[PDB]
């Protein structure tokens, strides 16, 4: 009864692990998402789960854990022995308590494993090998944690439909990164069309939202397809910052991408060709310098907000380029108790 | 296009 | 005074460009190599110098720094306003703070462009075209990086005085490209002779030294001079994947180059006509795809190991290339029984 399960509320709130469809009961009521709340993936990787993911759990979560006809029962969030619908679950009932049960990461992990349970599985990139970079669970509720304390998501005014409608290619697919600062998106195309049924959007398919979010600013880090000035004549300012697809980017590249992006007060509209690797990349440079994320945080931050994003040599280039974004970022900082 |  | 000089050593080593050959003074040594090690043209390429010239600057330098004599002076490396004298000049004190003073390739480029100097003219190929890839400075110092960091060479065992025997024509015109794994060299004729000048070698020539070094396997990518078969009764395997002289190798080609290096044991010799650009193109990607070299890095460490490699279309080849000879390489370690 329960053995084994982790204890997150006492008497109150569990998750658990089980082969088969356990059945509800007069004392607890089992429910479960792993049908519900489905990773889209590129290739192999699985997960985390995505912003809006996170959100309708909690919702989901919390109109149970206020709900009359349960107020009696043991709730239980329950998952498979499927090991990759198991992190992200586990992900997602650590990501609640981290948010509305006022839980550290540390606290929520060491629920995670209060059982006899197995390992969680870590989460891999969007690329076809395999070793290289392990994201743990524990790192994607750091990143959680790291995000809700620089108030880059607030479940209290986050817009689902709007997280929704925006990431998918016939809306243009985008995904805010950092609220009012940083937009991710795919690389427009010279002429808004459809092609094979594959909807194209041109740069000026972007110009309604970008000024009414404030995007001051386009940086293209790929390949040249549309003339840069279709943006900067209707008033956009255009940086170009090539590196080749699945590359690191030079020193020079992130010295010009953090001085761009320090010298406007506006968002800036980030794109590459998908907007995952090369774009996660620069931008985690610049979070981590200016919010002191460590790599981890980062990698799971941007991939919760857009998955799939950072790939192959890009996760190890984070890290090995912490401590100096950490030093600059510190510089950055001293200089600033007289602008 | 290689020397003579 | 040193105005405009670039420090290398705090107080003590400097790389000036200077219009006039100074005088060494009391305080100050000055030296040159402009004259003393000259780069050996095909067409209009001017470097970069070999890396045997790298070895004896570096040498010479070493020496310098440990004289008594010169202990209390500033000791300057200078060039003259010739930019392809000076490009060179600038890589070799780069390549000696790489391998020596343990700077990375950044901070050496860094302090070259510390002084008040014009930029560093980049290295253009061997082709009869106008210049189309910028081969620079600091791609041919992080081609030295990535090819001490694999143990391409070590100069505590670099036999200077054989890289400079063998790469002659009357000695076989060969040079190690990655040690124990690839070597290049111009094709071998059918019969040894000296025609107006220019000595020939037929296969049987090679044998003593191939056998010697574990040279088991020969790749053609040139007409054919001579029949595959001297080299297979040799013991010696042998393959033919011809591709025209100046073009860029087929997909088929590139992925059964691949097949023959992954499946080979020992040490492989590559030839086309002058056994530089097809040759280098195909080693290149190899080298590419397994040791996740960029598309600069591998053109310069190849044509440090044997100037000319790599021609025309070929460079441009291998950055468009780049991102799926990295792919490829992750998807065949993807698929190894290792550990």
């Amino acid at each position: 009864e329960l053995i084994g399960a982790c204890e997150f509320m006492k008497d109150r709130l569990y998750f658990a692990t089980l082969r088969n469809r356990p059945k509800s009961t007069i004392n607890i009521h089992y429910f479960s998402i792993d049908e519900e709340l489905v990773y889209e993936n590129f290739y192999a990787d699985f997960g985390p789960l995505n912003l809006a993911m996170v959100y309708r759990y909690c919702c989901k979560l919390n109109k149970k854990l206020k709900s009359y006809s349960l107020s009696r029962k043991k709730i239980v969030h329950y998952t498979s022995f499927d090991q990759r619908k198991r992190a992200n679950a586990a992900f997602l009932i650590g990501a609640y308590a981290v948010i509305y049960l006022k839980k550290t990461p540390e606290e929520a992990y060491r629920a995670l494993l209060s059982g006899s349970n197995p390992p969680y599985l870590p989460f891999r990139d969007a690329s076809f090998g395999n070793c290289t970079y392990n994201l743990t669970v524990l790192d994607c509720l750091q990143g959680i944690r790291k995000g809700l304390q620089h108030g880059f998501f607030d479940f209290e005014t986050f817009d689902a439909e709007e997280y929704e409608h925006y990431e998918r290619v016939e809306n243009g697919d985008f995904n805010w990164i950092v609220p009012g600062k940083f937009l991710a998106f795919s690389g427009p195309h010279p002429k808004s069309k459809i092609e094979n049924g594959y909807p194209l959007h041109a740069p000026e398919a972007y110009f309604p939202y970008f000024k009414k979010n404030n995007v001051t600013t386009i940086v293209r880090l790929n390949k040249k397809i549309y003339e840069a000035k279709r943006f900067t004549d209707a008033g956009f300012e255009h940086y170009d910052l090539f590196f080749i697809d699945g590359s690191t980017p030079s020193d020079n590249i992130v010295r010009r991408f953090l001085n761009i992006c320090e010298n406007t007060e506006g968002a800036i509209a980030v794109h590459s060709k998908a907007g995952l690797g090369r774009t996660g990349t620069l931008i985690a440079c610049y979070v981590m310098k200016h919010y002191r994320f460590t790599h981890a945080e980062i990698i799971a931050w941007i991939r919760i907000c857009r998955p799939g994003s950072i790939i192959g040599p890009q996760q190890h280039f984070l890290k090995e380029k912490q401590a100096s974004l950490w030093v600059q970022g510190d510089i950055f900082r001293s200089k600033l108790k007289n602008r | 296009a290689s020397p003579r």
